[PDB]
């Protein structure tokens, strides 16, 4: 049973899928393979709340109905660097111009 | 295998290659030569397309791969009016 | 006459038109001369038992926008042999529209056609907006496909 | 341009005929379907050349509203005409022929139920 995720840190954004069942740890293993940083240097969030390596994505609240391919759920990323416990920072996306009158 | 797509405003988007190849425009940017002694690319720079759009373009790639050849009922791909015009532009450019 | 028409079989067929799409669906019967006739629309989620005949040819569209839809993961439906009463099932779904055609739908839905050319977009996309989904255009395509598939 | 029937009478006619149109058999199938609307002369010329007084349920429903029928038996006559017409064109044993027969039943049983209750 799959969930669709945007994993986001600063001006990085990773588009991937995982099982509802699969664990926050196992997700960090996918992130290792992409960015090259071990799980013990990561820290994943759902919003501002930090996640637990043991818990399933399903338990953290990532579900079929709230992490759909066309509307993926956002996983926050922060990188430890020895004692550098960096803060969660997500550089927002650009804004669209105001809706032309002909579309109102 | 993952590729990196980069928006006009410098945002990085790390997606699966197969997903990105959905775009003919990208398919032709990746399949040609480059990288000293390599016959395919792993990094693309967009000059026109901003982050809020290219995000959506990836969301689509995800959707397209998931729901092509699926006997599961398909959900509607949503577009907010505000983003519509730019996204149309982008798609037209990207051939997808 | 044409390559896409219903056969006047006269052999009944019980069908379930099931609208699994979020669109209000227009069933379109292709008559014995291959012309499309519209039939009562199915609201989203709704399904209906309907009486048709062996060899009779159907497609399904958004009643409002004439956007194309799928039926058993293909464009045309013809009911097979009923076997022992039990009905044949027509599962109407959305297709995976190209992002472009998807965007087109959305813009067309928000803008009056008299204003397409007042949007800040490439001149080519004015035409693309104006080229509305049409069954007649499609039938040509589907024919010239079967015709090209009869080499 | 026609004197209205008593409101109750028209209501009876509708109940009876809806009872028919709506009736489905054991298997889930609505029998009235094929008979609701005649084919066009272009569509099926054979029918119009052979059947003297064609009629469909659409017409009957319209004749009730328009008050052509003045009694339940005027209505019955026209349903029996339908089913007879069916029976004259489709020939015995056919899924259509027998449906017309069930619908004759359904109709009389509906009449007795609404026009004596
Ligand atoms: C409700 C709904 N919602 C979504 S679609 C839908 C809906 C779907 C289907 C239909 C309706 C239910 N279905 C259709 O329209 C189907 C769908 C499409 O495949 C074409 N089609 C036909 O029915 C076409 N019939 C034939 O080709 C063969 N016909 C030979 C003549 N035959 C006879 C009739 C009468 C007789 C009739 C009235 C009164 C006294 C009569 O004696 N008697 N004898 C006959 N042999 C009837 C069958 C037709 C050319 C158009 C006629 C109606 C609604």
């Amino acid at each position: 049973m799959d969930v669709f995720l945007m994993i986001r840190r600063h001006k990085t954004t990773i588009f991937t899928d995982a099982k509802e069942s699969s664990t926050v740890f196992e997700l960090k293993r996918i992130v290792e393979g992409i960015l090259k940083r071990p799980p013990d240097e990561q820290r994943l969030y759902k919003d501002d709340q930090l996640l637990d390596d043991g818990k399933t994505l399903g338990e953290c609240g990532f579900t079929s109905q709230t992490a759909r391919p066309q509307a993926p759920a956002t996983v926050g990323l922060a990188f430890r660097a020895d004692d550098t416990f960096e803060a969660l920072c997500i550089e927002p996306f650009s804004s669209p111009p105001e809706l032309p009158d002909v579309m109102k | 295998m993952y590729v990196k797509l980069i928006s006009s405003d410098g945002h990085e988007f790390i997606v699966k290659r197969e997903h990105a190849l959905t775009s003919g425009t990208i398919k032709a940017m990746l399949s040609g030569p480059g990288q000293f002694a390599e016959n395919e690319t792993n990094e693309v720079n967009f000059r026109e397309i901003p982050s809020h759009v290219l995000s959506k373009v990836c969301m689509y790639f995800t959707y397209k791969v998931r729901y092509t050849n699926s006997s599961t009922e398909i959900p509607e791909f949503p577009i907010a009016p505000e983003i519509a015009l730019e996204l149309l532009m982008a798609a037209n450019f990207l051939d997808c | 006459r044409p390559v896409l028409r219903s056969v006047n079989s006269r052999e009944p067929s019980q069908v379930i038109f099931c609208n699994r799409s979020p669109r209000v669906v227009l069933p379109v019967w292709l008559n014995f001369d291959g012309e499309p006739q519209p039939y009562p629309t199915l609201p989203p989620g709704t399904g209906r038992r309907i009486h048709s005949y062996r060899g009779h040819l159907w497609l399904f569209r958004d009643a409002g926008t004439h956007d194309g839809l799928l039926v058993n993961q293909t464009e045309l439906f013809v009911p097979s042999l009923n076997v022992d009463g039990q009905p044949i099932f027509a599962n109407i779904t959305l297709p995976v529209y190209t992002l472009k055609e998807r965007c087109l739908q959305v813009v067309r839905s928000l803008v009056k056609p008299e204003n397409y050319r007042r949007l800040d977009i490439v001149r080519s996309l004015y035409e693309d907006l104006e080229d509305h989904p049409n069954v007649q255009k499609d039938l040509e395509r589907l024919t010239q496909e079967r015709i090209a598939h009869q080499r | 341009k026609l004197s209205p029937n008593p409101p109750k009478l028209t209501k009876q006619m509708n109940a009876i005929i809806d009872t028919v149109i709506n009736y489905k058999d054991s298997s889930g199938r609505q029998l009235s379907e094929v008979f609701i609307q005649l084919p066009s002369r272009k569509e099926l010329p054979e029918y119009y050349e052979l059947i003297r007084k064609p009629v469909d349920f659409k017409k009957i429903k319209e004749r009730i509203r328009n008050h052509k029928y003045r009694s339940l038996g005027d209505l019955e006559k026209d349903v029996m005409l339908l089913c007879h017409n069916a029976q004259t064109f489709n020939l015995e044993g056919s899924q259509i022929y027998e449906d017309s027969i069930v619908l004759q039943s359904v109709f009389k049983s509906a009449r007795q139920k609404i026009a004596k209750e």
